[PDB]
């Protein structure tokens, strides 16, 4: 019966854009999150399951969570036992591609997670390095030091 | 996936045994006797950024005898990527 | 009798940068 | 091989953020504004860069296994990206004035514009929906980060937001597309994605799950190029954040869009669908830029406003589907990216002035007097007057427009042109004829600046002596396609 | 179903680690720690417990029971179910998942979450903040135990734990990559709060650090919990880098060879380690702790996966 | 698989088809050793000059150098090797002809 | 926070007892 | 049954577009949705890669997921300084 | 000296549960189904598993 | 040099990463070549 | 196990025989198979397989039995995994079958 129960990641969808108190949001959010995931295991994709799980409800919705808790918002198959003899599991038939074969995909990507990188520290700094950690800065010759007020 | 089940199952069992372990201090002893720490925004982005890099390290390192020599030294300019990333997030000073 | 070191290796470098102008053009 | 002027600039900008870093994280230099020294050495990286791929030009298609599966270099992409990186070098020469002035120790955002450029260099030659997406991630990432950059001012980072958002959204909406068009084509590359669309017509050849991917891709791109259809909180972004930063977005994004928009609809999908949005989406962005150009009065949103106007005339190029059409796109392209580099630059040019309106930027006759008859050449060359070279371009487009017979297109345009055209003489009339606005004495700016203006405004007028080259290198590109 | 005897024999498991930890962290101390309940402080576990249990609480407080009830819940379910994947002997794992050693890196992604739930319902300014310190503590050696484990993968073909305890026939993976082992048991003290590094777990810091409704259930759940996670993270240095179930294959005569006895026996020496390195070494402040995942750990990892990548693509040993 | 098979190829008199590193540099003609040294002083002269204003002369001026080496060597690599190659106009055929 | 960060380095260990060590 | 994991997916993106739609007044909700709507991209991309029997939608899919994740990075950290101090 | 043995118990006691949560879930399972559990068991496992209930009729 | 051995002693784990890490992309660069025969 | 069934134990259990022996039939069977997979096409090539299979079967049933009937024991013990018990592999394979 948990292959229709995808009416729960439908419901909670729903619920993250018609709801005012942001943790009903979140919660409902991760809730999407484990049900595409538990989605993606029927499927057979496992290392997308745990992926999903991992940098989404371990990280990206961890960060939707900071974001509330701080900064509140008010028969007749024929199965041929070829290809079956050696089965490759998602991990090894993804590897088999994005690092040699499409491996510019995946260096852009690593472009992009460069680019995330550098964007989090210019962003959110916040004035806390030598962004502006510097010094306040002085300088003494200029300085009216009283002449002028 | 077929192994999966078991777990399936795990989740709701142990679901039941922390509801008992819970249930068992209720029944008993009856009657008488900082406006923001931006920093764990940092460290919270710079996770996901190196988990997201560790996504990508485990399909590399479960096929490497599949992409011989090649596949190594592509996945070695992500991560020689990484390392610029993680060099200017050392140097800008985001790791205190 | 000379300038600040560093400052000299950027006289010779434009030299060198200019020198590759007309060489460019002439190999 | 055959990545090699794309790696460098990405080299280039790793290095150039080591550099940054190591430099502006050291006591020893005294925490130094590397911005300014992170460019000229930026400018130069991008100078670098286009001679590499000017150079190696015949050697770009060096293997099947880059085009196949990766991304696809041709004869249209590299004049266009040699455009790009001109164009990208331009917005720089007139920026170093803005980080000068400004207390720029953002090395990083010098870094960002690199970024940028290489995003948008793999942007004009990705072949793939895959390398599309992801290159056109990186450029509006980087250029998300430039939009945020003043954070001590909200104005810059709430513009940013909005940015942030129609960004996300519109590289979303074209990500949806392209898993609807994946789902119909089985393959993700533009070229097996040809053999699948050719023709395919959704009113002859029934294509329901292509055609849905191709709805969602076609809307994404115009978010990103500020069509009206989807101009959305665009023209906000214009105004809000500073002129400088204003002008990196609203030439070099924009074209490579443009370049992209022609690589991944023409070439890949054949229906009768695709040139008819351009053509109700050039008709609205020239009618919203004329009507906009009259209720506007910001200088720099009026900008914003003609280069939407402008937008909608580049646009009916791609609407005729005549080649000569998409050649006469390409010579607006040139003639509005110039003029808006030049535009950009007056307006910096009254760096002293901080915001004001059209009537404050009069006076300029009695004082700066040939800044003053430069300004107007930058207003006559998006009007349309004939002797600039904006006209010759879009007459260009017009006559293109007249053979593929968009009559009623190419009316419209004639008369936004003139509707802008009463605007601009009585911003000329503001200028010297009437409304000095108190005689407001203006200050000097760099000698790139003064230069952007001096090899622009010079050639605006040259065009009508010598317009034969920019003619022939335009077709060019739009038959390699 | 035999879910029970995977969560009834560990439940047993931790509440005897309260008591192996006092006693071996006493018994180094120069002094026999708990030995007066039982015959010789066996008694004492149950002893802890039937007193928690008999605690009256402060205040009923059952009103709120959805939000901060079910979190302790929530932890020590994923405590216990990253123990399905962990094999004890030759098919003696609960579920071989094909990619088994990701689900445990999930599971650990949740763990975050239900660290910075229970912080976040215990309305104290003091300790939320102490939770999400400990939380970015737990998740910043995540990156480290990920590529910790991406070494001990590149020598493993697969994830399928059965596999990576299958692979060290020849030799464990402790005595080549036994800098990796120092730097997995280091960053498995340090994901897990009980270690050298534990300000968070300073010793009044901690117990005003996870919630403000004790009732005692609480408290016995998150200890019960971080002795758990405590077994696992131990039964982790065991599986990847000490053979998981393999004896040292001398074939002694005196010596059977059971599976599930070797693992126990590695595991105890890891339980061990975890105790002995609590007591002999200082806390590390949290501000160094912190300065350590990223700027020590992070590189000495990252140097492994391509040391440990390299020397087995130039060799063909992969 | 891979294979140096281009398109637009073979314009002019290929000299060695997809040449060796180690050979297409040491094919150096005294021209791409002069792009390779005019190019690595506009990015020293660049890289000193940029660096007058915040101090860093000295840094500034290596970090251009290595921007310069980079580009540089790999435009005379492009060079050297579009000449190898049946690409660009290729008149050191005689060193095959020679040797 | 531009507070002074407890830098963990320093001078080595060198026992300085006081000059009456032999003759006051 | 492709369609039923499809078009439940198709509505998920419809959720998230029509959440854009209605909450441009809050932006939490907005990058809710922004990353509802590349998941409901991006299980379909797995949903239509294990139909059509084909590996680029899940090569797609994984960048997707390694994309969309610094985006929402991105996102959060603009968030977080637009509401600065 | 042997002192350190009653300090070996409780890690005994807790060494004799993870015995018995191996060897349990062992047990049980190999009581459920008359064979040992298979752990690299791959599709072609359950494909011949499925046609092997299909030939002992 | 005095500054590279000033380098490996303020900063060990960042100069013994960078030198356990070049052993792994030195290894294949060179020594994987060389294993031609 | 019992009369010579085909099962999943008992042909794993034999597939070193079975490769040493029946190798025509099976690069037969396989070739045509690569051909065209259509199941009907080489119906006779697959009775062709299936019989010279089931006859060495009927062959390693009839000799050494008590081996083969350990060693299948074995394979459905452990599942057709061959480390877990290399002795009956060497017994069943040393007596008879090489
Ligand atoms: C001709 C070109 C002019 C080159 C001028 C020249 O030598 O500046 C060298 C670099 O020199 C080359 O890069 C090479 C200059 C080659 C000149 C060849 C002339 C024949 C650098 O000096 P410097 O650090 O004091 O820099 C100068 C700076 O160039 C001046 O513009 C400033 O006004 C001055 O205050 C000071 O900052
Ligand atoms: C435009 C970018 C120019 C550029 O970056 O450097 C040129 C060097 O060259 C000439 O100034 C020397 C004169 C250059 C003249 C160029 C004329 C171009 C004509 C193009 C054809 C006409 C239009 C055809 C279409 C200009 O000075 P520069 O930047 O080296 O260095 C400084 C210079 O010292 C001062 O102008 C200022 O400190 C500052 O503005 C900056 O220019």
């Amino acid at each position: 019966i948990l292959s229709v129960l995808s009416s729960l990641a439908l419901v909670s969808g729903l619920m993250v854009v018609r709801a005012k108190n942001p943790v009903h949001s979140v919660l409902f959010f991760i809730l999407v999150f484990c049900d595409t995931s538990g989605l993606l295991l029927l499927l057979g994709l496992d290392f997308f399951a745990m992926i999903f799980l991992v940098v989404y409800i371990g990280a990206i919705a961890v960060l939707f969570l900071f974001v509330v808790m701080m900064f509140h918002i008010q028969s007749l198959r024929y199965t041929v036992y070829a290809g079956k003899v050696r089965s490759w599991t998602n991990l090894e038939t993804l590897g088999n591609l994005l690092y040699t074969y499409y491996f510019v995909w995946f260096l852009v990507p690593s472009l992009i997670l460069l680019v995330a990188m550098i964007g989090a520290i210019v962003l959110t700094m916040h004035r806390t390095t030598k962004v502006k950690r510097q010094d306040v800065f002085r300088r003494n010759a200029i300085d009216f030091r009283r002449t002028i007020m | 996936m077929l192994e999966f089940a078991p777990i399936f199952i795990y989740l709701v069992i142990s679901l039941l045994v922390s509801l008992i372990l819970l249930g068992v201090p209720f029944l008993f002893a009856s009657n008488s006797s900082s406006r923001f720490d931006i920093r764990f925004y940092l460290v919270s982005i710079l996770f996901l950024i190196f988990d997201l890099e560790v996504t990508f390290f485990f399909p590399w390192a479960v096929s490497l005898n599949k992409i011989d020599l090649f596949g190594f030294w592509s996945m070695m300019a992500f991560l020689f990527i990484l390392t610029i990333g993680f060099l200017y997030e050392w140097k800008r000073g985001a790791l205190d | 009798v000379s300038e600040d070191k560093n400052r000299n290796y950027a006289v010779v470098a434009g030299v060198v940068a200019i020198v590759g102008s007309i060489g460019w053009y002439l190999k | 091989l055959a990545v090699f002027p794309e790696i460098f600039i990405i080299n280039a900008t790793f290095i150039l953020l080591i550099h940054g870093v190591v430099f502006s994280t050291s006591k020893k230099y005294d925490y130094p504004p590397l911005a300014s020294n992170v460019g000229w050495l930026g400018l130069l990286s991008v100078l670098i860069t286009l001679l590499l791929l000017a150079a190696g030009a015949p050697l770009l298609t060096i293997a099947h296994l880059f085009w196949n599966n990766l991304f696809r270099r041709d004869n249209f992409t590299y004049f266009c990206q040699i455009f790009l990186l001109l164009s990208t070098a331009g917005t720089i020469s007139m920026c170093f004035d803005f980080f000068d002035q400004e207390r720029f120790d953002a090395f990083e955002f010098i870094v960002l514009i690199l970024l940028s450029t290489c995003g948008m260099l793999f942007m004009i030659s990705a072949y793939d929906l895959i390398a599309m997406y992801l290159a056109i991630e990186l450029q509006s990432l980087c250029f998300y980060v430039i939009a945020a950059s003043k954070r001590k001012s909200e104005f810059s980072t709430e513009a940013g937001l909005k940015y942030l958002i129609l960004g996300a959204f519109s590289s979303g909406i074209l990500l949806f597309g392209c898993s609807m068009i994946y789902g119909s084509t089985g393959a993700t590359h533009f070229d097996q994605l040809a053999k699948i669309l050719t023709g395919y017509e959704i009113t002859g050849a029934r294509s329901s799950g292509i055609f849905m991917g191709i709805l969602f891709i076609a809307v994404g791109f115009l978010f990103k190029i500020t069509a009206v259809p989807f101009h959305m909180w665009a023209p906000d972004i214009y105004e809000g954040s500073p002129t400088p930063v204003t002008a990196f977005l609203s030439i070099a994004p924009k074209i490579s869009i443009f370049a992209n928009i022609l690589r991944v609809f023409i070439y890949g999908s054949y229906g009768a669908t695709l040139q008819q949005i351009f053509f109700f989406c050039s008709i609205a962005s020239m009618i919203l830029g004329a009507l906009a150009a009259m209720a506007q009065t910001k200088v720099k949103r009026l900008l914003a406003y003609s280069s939407i106007g402008h937008v909608g005339y580049i646009c009916i190029g791609f609407s005729c589907g005549t080649i000569e059409g998409i050649q006469s796109l390409l010579i607006g392209i040139f003639i509005y990216a110039l003029m808006t580099m030049d535009a950009f630059a007056i307006v910096l040019a009254l760096r002293q002035t901080r915001v004001k309106y059209i009537a404050d930027l009069g006076a300029l006759a009695k004082t700066n007097p040939i800044l003053a008859i430069t300004f107007s050449i930058t207003m006559f060359s998006y009007a349309g007057i004939p002797p600039l070279a904006g006209f010759c371009s879009k007459f260009y487009l017009f006559f293109a427009a007249l053979g593929c017979g968009a009559y009623f297109l190419a009316l419209v345009g004639v008369v936004t042109s003139v509707i802008g055209c009463f605007y601009y003489i009585r911003l000329v009339k503001r200028m010297f004829f009437d409304t000095p606005r108190t005689w407001i004495l203006y200050e000097p700016m760099d000698r790139n600046k003064s230069l952007l203006l001096a090899m622009t405004s010079f050639f605006i007028t040259l065009f009508l002596l010598y317009p034969s080259p920019l003619f022939s290198v335009t077709h060019q590109m739009a038959l390699s396609l | 179903a035999e879910i029970l005897g995977i969560i009834l024999p560990l439940l047993l498991g931790v509440a005897f680690l309260v008591l192996a930890e006092r006693k071996v962290m006493a018994f180094v101390q120069r002094r026999k720690g708990p030995d007066v309940v039982g015959s010789f402080g066996l008694l004492q576990p149950l002893a802890d417990g039937l007193k928690l249990i008999l605690k009256e609480p402060i205040s009923p407080s059952s009103a709120n029971f959805f939000l901060f009830r079910m979190a302790p819940v929530a932890t020590f379910m994923l405590s216990l179910v990253a123990w399905a994947v962990v094999p004890f002997d030759y098919g003696m794992v609960l579920s071989d998942l094909n990619i088994g050693l990701l689900y445990l890196f999930a599971i650990s992604s949740l763990g975050v979450y239900g660290i910075i739930i229970a912080g976040w319902s215990s309305n104290s300014k003091y300790a939320f903040l102490g939770a999400l310190r400990s939380a970015a503590q737990m998740v910043s050696y995540e990156v480290s135990i990920g590529l910790i484990l991406i070494t001990v993968l590149i020598c493993v073909g697969s994830c399928n734990l059965s596999e990576i305890v299958m692979a060290q026939k020849q030799i464990w993976f402790g005595i080549p990559l036994f800098p990796v082992l120092v730097m997995f048991f280091i960053s498995c003290l340090a994901e897990t709060n009980r270690a050298p590094f534990d300000l968070p777990e300073a010793e009044a810091e901690l117990v005003a650090g996870y919630n403000v409704e004790y009732s005692s259930m609480g408290f016995a759940l998150f200890f019960l919990g971080e002795y758990a996670n405590m077994i696992l993270m131990s039964g982790l240095c065991t599986l990847f880098f000490l053979g998981g179930w393999l004896p040292i294959l001398d074939l002694p005569i005196f010596k059977k060879i059971p599976g599930s006895i070797w693992f126990s026996i590695k595991v105890l020496f890891f339980l061990f380690l975890y105790i002995w390195v609590r007591a002999a070494f200082p806390r590390y402040r949290y501000d160094q702790l912190m300065g350590l995942g990223w700027k020590v750990f992070l590189p000495l990892s990252l140097a492994w996966v391509v040391s440990v990548s390299g020397l087995l693509v130039t060799f063909q040993w992969l | 698989n891979t294979d140096i098979t281009a398109l637009e190829k073979a314009q002019y008199p290929v000299v060695d088809r997809n040449p060796a590193f180690t050979k297409v540099v040491g094919n150096f003609s005294t021209l791409d050793y002069l792009r390779f040294s005019t190019i690595t002083g506009i990015s020293v002269t660049v890289g000193y000059l940029s660096g007058i204003k915040p101090g860093i002369k000295g840094p500034s001026m290596v970090t251009g150098g290595l921007i310069g080496l980079m580009g540089g060597f790999m435009y005379a690599y492009q060079n050297s090797a579009g000449r190898l190659m049946g690409f660009f106009p290729n008149d050191g055929e005689v060193a095959s002809y020679q040797k | 926070a531009a507070a002074a960060a407890a830098a963990a380095a320093a001078a080595a260990a060198a026992a300085a007892a006081a000059a009456a060590a032999a003759a006051a | 049954d492709l369609i039923k994991y499809f078009t439940f997916s198709m509505i998920i993106f419809i959720l998230g577009i029509w959440g854009i739609l209605l909450n441009r007044r809050n932006i939490l909700i907005m990058l809710m949705s922004i990353e509802l709507m590349l998941l409901a991209v991006n299980s379909n991309f797995l949903v239509f890669s294990v139909s059509l029997d084909d590996m680029m939608g899940q090569v797609f899919a994984l960048l997707v997921l390694t994309v969309a994740a610094a985006e929402s990075a991105i996102g959060l950290a603009i968030f977080v300084i637009t509401f600065r101090v | 000296s042997l002192v350190w043995l009653e300090a070996m118990l409780p890690l005994g006691i807790i060494g004799g549960m993870l015995c018995i949560m191996g060897n349990s879930q062992y047990y049980i399972h190999k009581a459920y189904h008359g064979r040992p559990k298979h752990i690299g068991h791959d599709e072609w496992d359950v494909a011949m598993e499925r046609r092997d209930k299909k030939v002992v009729e | 040099m005095e500054k590279l051995r000033m380098f490996v002693a303020q900063e060990p784990v960042v100069a013994a990463s960078c030198l356990i890490g070049g052993v792994g992309l030195f290894l294949p660069a060179v020594v994987r070549p060389i294993l031609d025969s | 196990t019992g009369n010579p069934i085909p099962t999943s134990a008992v042909l794993t259990a034999s597939a070193k025989h079975i490769g040493m022996r029946c190798m025509p039939e099976n690069v037969a069977f396989l070739k045509c198979k690569k051909n065209d997979p259509n199941p009907e096409k080489c119906l006779d090539k697959g009775r062709d397989v299936t019989r010279c299979v089931l006859g060495l079967l009927k062959d390693l049933h009839q000799k050494c039995q008590k081996e083969m009937d350990d060693y299948v024991g074995c394979m459905y013990y452990y599942t057709n995994e061959f480390d877990l018990c290399r002795k009956e592999q060497e017994a069943f394979e040393k007596v008879c079958p090489l």
